[PDB]
């Protein structure tokens, strides 16, 4: 399975498998480079990434949909372009087992991240084309994007150390705005410094090996550092990483495009937004951190990966697909080994669908009690169907049929008010806060009183061989 | 030269286009609301600001105590 | 392309590679019922097989006519590779023709009365009736068109209905009928058992495809089926003939079997169980009998039947559009805000509408429709509502309404002690069901909503930048 | 003259009787209150209206979008 060390092997290999196409004429940012990324998901299956040449305003060049198609989410796996959904995610669930793969350090000099250095007057734009994404947004904003974050308290903890992906809103030369969300890694360490009016280090990579943007978007626990999972990924190769210049205990991927060194200023917040989000809807302006970018260190001639989002199923809805109900399904199975499989696809894990086992009686209710406790489905799943361990829960059918024959109302379906919500979805009326659904909808278990019959058939005795029997006699 | 989403006039320039006179980014800073020379935008009713909603608008996340 | 009997659709189904023999002699008991699984099993452009020789009978039979979209395709007289949409709202279309009356022809000219068995009746001789499931309590006729009039008005054609109903064979001239309390046939049955008098039955087998659709079509009672009929032909009247025994009976012209009978009054008897489209057993319990009075067919006559059980076997793509289509109407007529209605899952017991939220909780009133409507008052047990612009159809799209505009304090509403379905096994107390009803639409007032929940309009340049790209990737 | 239940002074007379000089009729024009020059009406202070309310009143029926 071959592994990248720069966003640069990966794009290659994306152009020899077709799933990359250049626009070597110049186009101006503004309406163009978002319109491409909407068209490029757009195209439905084996969507590819989009590489522009020229921008009007800037000198570098900028890469969008990358992760946009399973195509490319299977290349980014190492594995066969058109390999299915339902194999990559066993591939992932077996590589997730090899958890622990410390990372390999690197001495300065071999890090192509380091090649240039700006730490006189500051200015974004020298180096990132930077354009608006949709039309309402705020202003020019930095999608997808690596954050580096160590904890205050125990800045020596490597676990403690987090990166993950937070929405960046550029508002000057040198000082940006990031969405530390309540219920997010980051959120945990800004509290401790902003506790003591102390500013938090961060690191903002951009343009990096996509099983690295992967494990930033991925919910894993506080005390599992994502490049450790990368190295698991990459089948047990370990990933290069580098400490960064201005702050010691910070880390970043040595094959990194850009990298934006700064802290958090404490006890500060702007106006940020509004946005476009995953939802399909525009995200109000609220007051968010801002950021002052203190060094810049980047490749020459660097890239810059930025995604398009909006009505769904552009490309962050591919990549938080598999990157969300792969940690949802392990976290519920450590605990629970009568897990089948754990989909949380849409809309980023605000409606998930279990499959699993039913050990006695309301068995499944605790499976959602589980789901509902979990670092990313106690603020974010709001809608949590669960089905017998003989249905698909990727399959939208048969958990229809699971729902129409397996629920009844008066006891399978549960409402729970005034729990942890996401203020990105813009249905809960109290924002951030939402009311719980759960919908058990397995099969009846003891104690469970059941007075109706409820198996299922099993099918006529030659239906197997006349399956053959069939296909044989139409091919004539 | 006034701000799009909110009306004020302390508006100034942030950035000048790398390479060439292509175009310029002006701030709000009343807001931070930013735009490019280029693109003429109208902002929506809905999405304009004033000093009275920049007030009431909720901080995320909130600032803890400080001990 | 329409069709007088079941033989022309069949020869179309064999020209266009819908339809496989099976030369060789074969077992009623397990085999006629695995051939159908495994046709269902075949998962897309399903054929019929048709039996030639079967081990103990005469003559043959048909399964999977209806069951895959290439065959309700060809039912239609369209292309076999029609989409679903577009035979949906083809039979949108037809649907406007109601009033289509039937062409009643001379006895002579019926096929179905070539045969006339009136001495010592025997269902055997003539039908290789064989079991459909392992534990199925008998040989059972799935799909049947049954032809019942009302007692009280026997002269209104409209109160005529027929419909398909599961009828176990129980000795050689008498069998079981499922006279489910919320289907028309209930109603006449009731006012017949009232007097102590018998109700006139006509069970027909072997129909025009069209005929067997509107059977399992949940249309109001004072609708008679044959008339949708001529407008599913689009106005070309099909062909009925009266009865032999009984007046203000008609059955197809080119049926062919019809039993001619009458369920006996105030009579139950151990019928089922019985698999069923949930995919499981439904209980055996205490349901009418008919006793055959005379029996007329064509000569060599085919047998058709279905299997079902674990669902979308034949009868999920028969009553995959025959549901979805009259709630969509009997909606409509009173309220043309609704777009479309996706009744396709497990017949009814779930379904999906699409619609424009005139005022604030207009979704709960669409709702209320369904669930007062003769399907889906008995029927219908989760009904999710989504915008105009969601495609009912479409589950991906569906999931999305209901992650981004279902507030479960408001949009969800769950309602006790409600009509409903027997054959649902999840019902506590059977045929009655909690309904619950998701409200997955965007607010409107004066339903008050604080927040943003208007959807982004692409970019400026998505429509060229599409073609842009496909050109690109032309290299 | 003031409005009795805003206390605009933009009112102006609406129309007079039209047998004799019975009486006329005067119109806020502000928020539309209406009265004749014979009933002194004594609006409610339940009743009563400023800027602020007839901002936020709430419309009947809703105004749908353009196309
Ligand atoms: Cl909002
Ligand atoms: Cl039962
Ligand atoms: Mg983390
Ligand atoms: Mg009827
Ligand atoms: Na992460
Ligand atoms: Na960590
Ligand atoms: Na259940
Ligand atoms: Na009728
Ligand atoms: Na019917
Ligand atoms: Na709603
Ligand atoms: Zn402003
Ligand atoms: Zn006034």
């Amino acid at each position: 399975a071959k592994v990248y060390k720069d966003l640069r092997e990966f794009l290659e290999v994306l152009e020899q498998e077709g799933q990359l196409i250049r626009v070597k004429e110049e186009v101006n940012p503004e309406p163009d480079i978002a319109a491409a990324g909407r068209a490029a998901a757009n195209l439905g299956k084996n969507q590819p990434a989009v590489f522009f040449e020229k921008i009007k305003g800037y000198k570098y060049s900028v890469v969008t949909n990358v992760h946009g198609s399973w195509q490319n989410h299977a290349l980014m796996l190492g594995l066969d372009k058109n390999t299915s959904t339902k194999d990559q995610f066993y591939e992932l669930n077996r590589r997730w087992d090899k958890f622990p793969v410390p990372p390999n350090v690197v001495k300065r000099e071999a890090a192509p991240c380091k090649e240039n250095v700006i730490d006189k007057d500051i200015n974004l734009f020298e180096i990132l084309p930077l354009y608006r994404i949709n039309e309402q947004d705020g202003g020019f904003y930095i999608s997808k994007a690596s954050v580096v974050t160590a904890d205050p308290e125990y800045p020596d903890d490597f676990n403690k150390l987090n990166v993950g992906t937070y929405r960046i809103q550029v508002k000057d030369r040198d000082r940006v705005g990031i969405q530390a969300l309540a219920m997010h890694d980051i959120a945990v360490q800004l509290e401790k410094a902003e506790a003591e009016n102390k500013p938090l280090p961060i690191a903002i990579t951009i343009g990096n090996n996509p099983l690295v943007t992967f494990m930033a978007s991925t919910p894993v626990g506080y005390n599992q550092n994502e490049y450790e999972f990368v190295g698991a990924l990459q089948d047990g190769v370990p990933m290069d990483i580098v400490k960064s210049d201005l702050y010691d205990h910070l880390y970043v991927p040595a094959g990194s495009e850009v990298v934006l060194e700064g802290h958090i200023i404490p006890r500060v917040r702007t106006v940020e937004g509004p946005f476009g989000e995953f939802p399909g809807s525009y995200s109000g302006a609220r007051l968010q951190c801002e950021v002052k970018i203190d060094r810049i260190t980047h490749r020459t001639n660097p890239i810059f990966e930025n995604l398009y989002l909006g009505i769904p199923w552009t490309e962050i809805d591919y990549l938080m697909a598999l990157n969300t109900s792969v940690p949802l399904y392990k976290q519920l199975k450590e605990t629970m080994p009568e897990v089948v499989a754990v989909n949380a696809m849409y809309t980023h894990g605000i409606g998930v669908i279990i499959s699993t086992k039913v050990r006695y009686g309301g068995y499944a209710k605790g499976v959602a009690f589980r789901l509902l406790s979990t670092p990313h489905g106690m603020p974010y799943s709001k809608i949590v169907i669960v089905v017998d361990e003989f249905v698909d829960p990727f399959n939208l059918e048969q958990v229809m049929w699971a729902l129409t024959t397996r629920v009844h109302p008066g006891k399978d379906v549960s409402i729970i008010e005034n729990c942890p919500g996401m203020p990105l979805d813009p249905s809960t009326n109290p924002p951030g806060m939402h009311t719980k659904m759960i919908i058990d909808a397995t099969t009846p278990v003891p104690p469970e009183p059941n007075p109706r019959e409820t198996q299922l058939l099993d099918p006529p005795d030659g239906t197997e061989e006349w399956e053959e029997k069939l296909k044989e006699l139409l091919k004539n | 030269m006034k701000c799009h989403r909110c009306g004020s006039d302390n508006v100034r320039k942030m950035v000048d286009s790398p390479v060439g006179d292509a175009w310029e980014v002006y701030v709000c800073e009343k807001c931070c609301y930013s735009w490019r020379s280029t693109e003429n935008p109208v902002v929506m009713e809905k999405f304009k600001l004033d000093d009275n909603k920049i007030a009431n608008m909720g901080v995320i996340p909130p600032i803890p105590p400080l001990k």
